[PDB]
């Protein structure tokens, strides 16, 4: 059973990064972990858990359970080839098989699924199987079977409509470019925010609400920011349950500079500890900072210098400092002046850094076919 | 490292020098092989007693560096301690250099000998008369028969 | 000094010969190509004054390599075979094409359409599964 | 050091020698700097005083001044080194690329129609 | 730049075209 | 084939750019600001 | 014999310098008479064209058309036709007696 | 002896099985389809040569107990491998010593007994014309030997077993190499014992007397014959002279075999990186990053802790010696987590603009980097390093005074700061002025580089590169049409019958 | 908010305004077909390169 499944991984992820953090995700992935028969995916998050010597009655006992399961599987199948209903083995495990994607590991989940995908000639299981091959694909980030599923699924979305199996699956396609770095098609997977549900892996919808809206912070510009978000009864009423993530949203659109540093060391610091995103959050900020950057210093030119310590946030020579690693990293367009203290802005046009990114593609590519060249004709 | 001593200006420090240039013109040959070429400097000089060595051992580097027409006039200029032997693998490299301009040139010469002729260097049309003696003396005919031909004599 | 001499022409002589010969070979194939698509394509003015070829309807084959074809403007007619065909391969209701100065059997074309793929098309029933059934499990 | 432009240490190290005269070669190298130094004067800078430049390099006032000072520019004037910075003649060429690209767009032509 | 760099990807898939003919033609005709 | 004799013996790219400008800049911002509440 | 096996060898040299220059100048010339025989074949065009209708295909470079007289034809193409214009229900131009797509 | 005697006699039954199957036809093709056919045609004997080097490459490991590689050696030199009515009972003779391991003892080679595995050629009709018999039946023994190197009176007769080696190597330096492949079948078998004489008779040894032998081989080379000596004889004369200090690398640039035309994806791929390393310790002018490049793009799926880890840092060092840099240990295979921790921690301070952290990198791995003999190229970066921190500085700040930037660069000398940064104006690495009077470097806005007619060239150097890949993509691909070779106009029988048909409608 | 667009100077408040709309159809046009190749040529790794 794998609805409540997401969880299991997310406390893995919380019981083995944060290294200090070790006492009540073992107590709780314990109490997970040692009832609803899970036997195998605890070997080795008992390697980086203690010895746990005595696990062996522990694991008998739902093994016996799990050969129980297996054997009256084992008495289903010929009664169920006896008198046939629609291959009432396959109909079995087609439930049951899922019983055994969570409890044993993904092969008896997959030869029995590509196994049972040949059974029920509607979509309305394949596509459900589809799904759960997307979810353990997700756990075990079965990154090319995700690519593969992804399309199978699609394939299956034309006939029919079917908006709670292509609304449905849009959630998929956002979590997926979340987990990696594609943020503006993240937010645009999560566009909706509508037919979105109380779902079992955000049983919080909240949740999935702080996520757009810190995809979306990056993902879109004022334009959209100033109509989408800000105008959205569906989205305004749930971050009216948040006190910290309005005030979050509405210190960089009301240009409230100086506590938009201090929510978003905490909004950053969670999502330091924020499995699926810890990836990322040293990428997020460090974009957030720059974008704070442009969105001030884009309206005056003779901006001084020493104004934004008090007017933006403390710290002159850490202006200094962050500002240059920023015109010095190439974006940023301005031209800070330093001994007679001003920082002058530029506009540059969109000819030479639309330039740049060509020449990267470009190169790249030469690369690419370059290197094919080289492996074709021997 | 002996190419250093090619400033004496006494005719017995360059017979030094080529006292080791015949048996260690393997090594740094590669070190002279192309940095220093005062060969025709005491080859053309006053001073004898070299101008006699040198043009053999030009006629060893210039050779390798595909410089067969230089190795092939200092062949020509090197004298008797040139031709005094035939028992290695470069009696194969000359005679493939000298009968080969020699008849390439008696082709233009089966054109026109009256006038313009060859300024035979002695020994040019020597191997050639010579090395067919050895032909001859070496009892093979159906050679000495093709050779013949190939003189235009 | 003939050893020396004169067998160093042919060792030579034959790396010219092994890499020349080889750019000739690729090089009058590249010809050769052009060259059948240069008398291929002449021929088609010709080829293409031909007369075209009848389509036909196999009812049923009888004895002696013959069967019986109806046209669907035309009448039924007994004709012969061409060599190439078989009499088990020859379906009864299965098209042919067909020469038209001697009605000699030229082809087998396609499978034309079941009777009854064609009503089913007509009729176009709303196909239907089990999982657009509402409540209905017991009549089930 | 000579490398970068580590000048002063260079100078420190001329005479900071611990492993014996090395006069000679110290004097080429005081030399082939001061050629360098000759044409460091030469960068677009201002109005240098008779001081600045005078003690950059080893010298309180001789006439070696005048042997650069009349050797290149940034002549002797009032307490003033002239900067002739101009570099103002050689941009805004179109017929040497519309020559050389007269050349490359042809070679462009040659190997894409033209079969090889 | 780019109608170049296209040209070259094409007639690369006419060479895996050429592999795929010359290949399963060998073992197959002999 | 492949004789190759001895003489010696995304997920990770974006991240290794913000590795490269910031692979060591202060870690982890949270009180430098608080102690420049009262210097700034 | 030793002697005639370099006379007759650089014989061959001789002898077959002279093809590639050869099958280099057929190169060209069946390209400049391939466009003389390219155009050639559009004769069957012409002007007394009668229409029928594109059906199917069996194959390769040879179709099924109905003609607008009623009745239907085993017929051969045209080469120069772009055959990704025809579809399903193509209206098509057939040659009056040999009566084949044009 | 019942574990060993049910698991050890199970070895001779595999290996003499596949033996008699790889160079049993190889014995069969390689000799009779060389030295008596052609082989410029039919040369898979070699790369099927590579395959019985890689397959003993990784063979062999044990003592030899059993007689199962220690039984070979009676077994396989009694050949006299002349003709079929001498060769058809030596197929006995690959059967009866099977008798003689598995009946009886046979000689057990262990670091004693190879001096009568040797002494072979003299009897049983054994001889030396048929050298694609003897070069390839001569380094079939004369690898096991070395193979595992085993260092323990081992030396002496991998030595003499050379010296055999040696002495059909004279027959083919001197003895009727035309047009059989004698010498350049035995460029592939001399190259290859080349290592193994380079493995035990390099480094305990004097190469230097296999330098002038060297010029000797490579002598006759380029004369005779121009393929396969013109390879093998140059990666072979460098590797030392890179190893040790020679003046071959102007030598190499006036040498004529700095091509051996296609040299086999193998000396032709790693020559660029000799080649390479050649132009960095003689001042890479970004010269030969293209050729490391190059020889990093041509090499095998074999691993890459042979040498693409070596190929791998130094291609990017000689670009840490420019100033671009890549991103490196985005391939985490079997090097880039286990080599590049102080590589990659080196340009990673390069790419800061901090002075003394490059030190702070050098006195932490200097020793490492002295362990690959790279120092003496590291030793020079702080150049590099400077010139990063001013164009840094000079691109970031616009008026700075020339007291803070020594300060952020902590060169500890305002007085000479004015200096590097001159230099870096009188390079070419930064613009604009400074008021050395007050202090301020200014530096201009220097924009719009797109009419700066520049990228025009960073594209002409790639239109031509990509009309060179589609014309090589053009002429590596007309091989197809071959094989099939009639096309029929339509037929003989259907015109004559057209003609009937045609003479009816006519008649009508 | 980008309604209006130039820049706002604080010395004594004047409002240098500027435009122009830039070449914007032709580079990332060009752009997209370059990451549509990608995929072409890393198809091309499915037909070629566990093929042959």
């Amino acid at each position: 059973p794998k609805n409540p499944d997401l969880r299991i991984a997310q406390l893995r992820f919380l019981l083995s990064l944060p290294e200090h953090r070790g006492d009540a995700a073992v107590r709780d992935e314990l109490m997970a972990a040692v009832r609803d028969n899970n036997m195998a995916p605890y070997y080795e998050a008992l390697c980086k858990s203690l010895d746990w010597q005595i696990d062996v009655d522990l694991l008998n006992k739902m093994k016996k359970a799990n050969e129980d399961e297996l054997k009256r599987l084992d008495e289903e199948l010929e009664d169920a080839e006896k008198n046939l209903g629609e291959s009432e083995i396959r109909d079995a495990m087609m439930a049951k098989a899922e019983y055994l994607c969570r409890i044993g590991d993904k092969e008896g989940a997959l030869t029995a699924f590509r196994k049972t995908y040949d059974k029920t000639v509607a979509l309305g299981h394949r596509l459900d199987i589809v799904f759960y091959l997307l979810r353990i694909g997700l756990f075990y980030m079965d990154n090319d079977l995700i690519t593969r599923n992804t399309e199978k699924a699609k394939s299956l979305i034309e006939e029919g409509g079917d908006w709670d199996r292509r609304n449905r699956l849009k959630v998929y396609q956002g979590l997926y470019c979340v987990a990696i770095r594609d943020f503006k098609q993240a937010a645009e997977l999560f566009l909706d925010t509508v037919s979105t549900f109380t779902s079992y892996e955000l049983m919080d919808y909240k949740t999935f609400v702080t996520y757009t809206v810190y995809v979306s912070m990056i993902a879109l510009e004022r334009p959209d920011l100033r109509e989408k978000v800000i105008k959205g009864a569906e989205i305004l009423e749930v971050l009216h349950s948040l006190p910290a993530v309005r005030q979050y949203l509405f210190s960089l659109y009301e240009c409230r500079y100086s506590v938009f540093f201090q929510s978003l060391a905490v909004v950053e610091q969670e999502m330091k500890k924020d499995w699926l995103f810890a990836p990322h959050y040293r990428y997020y900020v460090r974009e957030m900072r720059i974008h704070a950057y442009s969105q001030l210093l884009e309206s005056y030119r003779s901006l001084t210098l020493g104004y934004m310590a008090e007017a933006f946030g403390v710290g002159v020579e850490f202006i200094d400092q962050e500002l240059s690693r920023f015109i010095a990293a190439g974006r940023l367009h301005c031209k800070i002046d330093k001994v007679n203290e001003i920082v002058e802005t530029n506009r540059p046009d969109s000819k030479n850094w639309q330039y740049q990114e060509t020449i990267k593609k470009g190169d790249l590519l030469l690369n690419r076919v370059q290197k094919l060249s080289r492996v074709i004709n021997m | 490292g002996i190419i250093s001593l090619l400033d004496e200006d006494e005719p017995q420090l360059k017979e030094f020098a080529l006292h080791k240039l015949n048996a260690v013109v393997n090594d740094f040959w590669a070190e002279i092989s192309e940095s220093v070429d005062k060969i025709e400097v005491l080859y053309e000089d006053e001073g004898f007693r070299s101008r006699q060595f040198a043009a053999l051992v030009a006629s060893k580097v210039f050779y390798h560096l595909g410089a067969f027409e230089e190795s092939l006039n200092y062949a020509l200029g090197a004298g008797d301690l040139f031709n005094v032997n035939d028992n290695s693998e470069y009696v194969e490299t000359i005679i493939a250099k000298c009968i080969d301009h020699y008849t390439k040139q008696c082709v233009e010469n089966a054109d026109l000998p009256e006038g313009e002729k060859k300024p035979i260097d002695q020994r040019l049309e020597g191997i050639v008369n010579k090395m067919f003696q050895r032909c001859l003396d070496d009892h093979k005919y159906k050679q000495a028969i093709g050779i013949a031909l190939e003189t235009r004599r | 000094g003939l050893r020396q001499y004169y067998l160093s022409k042919i060792e030579e002589l034959q790396l010219i010969v092994n890499d020349k010969s080889q750019n000739l070979r690729r090089l009058q194939a590249q010809r050769n190509e052009l060259n059948a698509k240069v008398r291929l394509l002449r021929e088609e003015l010709q080829l293409l004054q031909e007369q075209g070829s009848y389509v036909g309807e196999v009812v049923r084959a009888m004895d002696k390599k013959k069967v019986l074809v109806k046209v669907h403007p035309e009448g039924k007619f007994v004709v012969d075979v061409d060599k190439n065909i078989d009499i088990n391969d020859v379906t009864p209701n299965c098209r042919v094409a067909l020469r038209n100065d001697s009605y000699t059997l030229h082809k087998i074309l396609p499978n034309k359409v079941d009777p009854l793929v064609s009503l089913m098309m007509v009729e176009k029933v709303p196909d239907s599964t089990y999982e657009m059934i509402g409540g209905l499990d017991k009549q089930i | 050091y000579l490398m970068e432009g580590s000048y002063n240490k260079v100078f420190l190290a001329k005479g900071n020698i611990p492993a014996e005269s090395y006069t000679f070669f110290i004097d080429i190298l005081l030399d082939t700097i001061r050629d360098e130094i000759a044409g460091c004067i030469e960068k677009a800078y201002e109005k240098i005083l008779f001081t600045e430049a005078t003690r950059i390099l080893f010298f309180n006032t001789p006439k070696k001044m005048t042997d650069y000072a009349k050797k290149r520019g940034w002549v002797l004037g009032p307490n003033n080194y002239y900067s002739f910075a101009s570099q103002q003649q050689k941009p805004e060429d179109t017929t040497i690329p519309s020559t050389e690209l007269a050349k490359q767009v042809i070679e462009y032509a040659r190997q894409l129609e033209m079969i090889v | 730049y780019l109608a170049s760099l296209i040209r070259s990807v094409v007639a690369l898939h006419n060479l895996i075209n050429n592999k795929i003919a010359n290949r399963d033609a060998e073992k197959k005709e002999g | 084939m492949s004789e190759k004799k001895q003489p010696v013996d995304e997920d990770n790219w974006d991240d290794d750019n913000v590795e490269d400008d910031f692979s060591n800049q202060l870690r982890a911002e949270l009180e430098k600001h608080g102690y420049k509440m009262e210097t700034s | 014999d030793l002697y005639s096996r370099y006379k007759k060898l650089q014989q061959e040299l001789e002898f077959l310098e002279v093809q590639e220059e050869y099958i280099k100048d057929e190169q060209k010339n069946l390209k400049k008479e391939f466009l003389h025989a390219q155009e050639e074949v559009k004769r069957i065009q012409s002007i007394p064209l009668v229409i029928g209708q594109f059906l199917e295909a069996v194959d390769q470079n040879t179709a099924i058309v109905g003609s607008t007289t009623g009745s239907n034809y085993y017929v051969r193409i045209l080469s120069t036709i772009d055959r990704e214009l025809l579809k399903p229900n193509a209206s098509v131009a057939l040659h009056k007696h040999s009566n084949a797509l044009v | 002896p019942p574990g060993g005697g049910e698991q050890e006699p199970p070895p001779p039954p595999a290996p003499q099985d596949v033996e008699m199957k790889e160079e049993a036809a190889t014995g069969g093709g390689s000799t009779g389809e060389a030295d008596g056919k052609t082989a410029a045609a039919a040369a898979e004997h070699s790369q099927r040569e590579l395959d019985t080097v890689t397959l003993e490459d990784i063979k062999e490991h044990v003592k030899q107990l059993e007689k199962a590689v220690s039984g070979k050696e009676p077994r396989f030199v009694l050949r006299a491998l002349r003709m079929l009515p001498s060769t058809s009972r030596r197929l006995n003779h690959y059967v009866l010593y099977k008798a003689v391991q598995g009946f009886f003892t046979s000689n057990n080679a262990t670091r004693d007994f190879l001096l009568p595995f040797l002494e072979e050629p003299m009897d049983t009709e054994a001889d030396l014309q048929f050298r694609p018999r003897t070069g390839k039946a001569a380094s079939t023994p004369l690898l096991p030997e070395v193979e595992a190197y085993l260092q323990l009176l081992v030396v002496i007769f991998m030595m003499n077993s050379k010296r055999y080696k040696e002495a059909q190597k004279i027959s083919d330096d001197l003895m009727q190499k035309i047009s059989t492949q004698n010498r350049r079948a035995l460029d592939l078998v001399a190259a290859k014992c080349y290592y193994y004489h380079a493995r035990v008779y390099e480094f305990l040894d004097k190469l230097d007397v296999v330098r002038s032998f060297l010029h000797a081989r490579l002598r006759t080379a380029t004369l005779r014959h121009d393929a396969d000596g013109q390879a093998t004889l140059l990666n072979l004369l460098l590797r030392n002279y890179l190893h040790y200090s020679l003046y071959d690398q102007a030598e190499k640039l006036v040498s004529k075999s700095v091509f051996p035309e296609q040299a086999n994806n193998n000396e032709w791929a790693r020559y660029l990186y000799y080649t390479g390393r050649i132009k960095a310790i003689q001042l890479e002018y970004s010269e030969a990053r293209r050729t490391m490049t190059n020889a990093l793009r041509k090499a095998p799926q074999h691993t890459a802790v042979g040498f693409k880890q070596t190929v791998h840092k130094l291609l990017i060092v000689v670009e840490l010696l420019l100033g671009e840099i890549p991103d490196r240990l985005q391939f985490r295979q079997p090097s880039l987590k286990r080599s590049l921790m102080p590589y990659f921690l080196l340009t990673q301070a390069v790419r800061t603009g901090n002075l003394a952290k490059f030190n702070q990198v050098l006195d932490q791995f200097g020793e490492k980097f002295q362990a690959d003999g790279t120092y003496t190229l590291i030793i020079r970066l702080r150049h590099n390093v400077i010139k990063t921190g001013v164009r840094m500085i000079s691109l970031s700040y616009s008026r700075i005074s020339l007291a803070d930037i020594a300060q952020k660069l902590q060169l500890d000398s305002p007085e000479d700061a004015e200096f590097i940064v001159a230099k870096a104006i009188r390079d070419g690495v930064i613009e604009a002025s400074i008021n050395h009077e007050k202090g301020y470097v200014q530096s201009k806005e220097m924009i719009d580089i797109y009419s700066t007619r520049e990228p025009q060239l960073a594209f002409h150097q790639r239109i031509s590169f990509c009309l060179d890949i589609h014309n090589m993509s053009v002429k590596a691909m007309r091989f197809p049409p071959k094989s099939y070779n009639k096309d029929l106009e339509s037929a003989e029988e259907r015109r004559e019958r057209e003609q009937q048909d045609l003479e009816f409608a006519k008649e009508m | 908010d980008k309604k209006f667009h130039g820049i706002l100077d604080q010395g004594e408040g004047v409002l240098i305004i500027f435009d122009e709309p830039p070449v914007d159809k032709t580079y990332e046009a060009a752009l997209e077909t370059i990451q549509n190749m990608s995929k072409v040529v890393d198809s091309l790794y499915n037909k070629a390169k566990k093929l042959t």
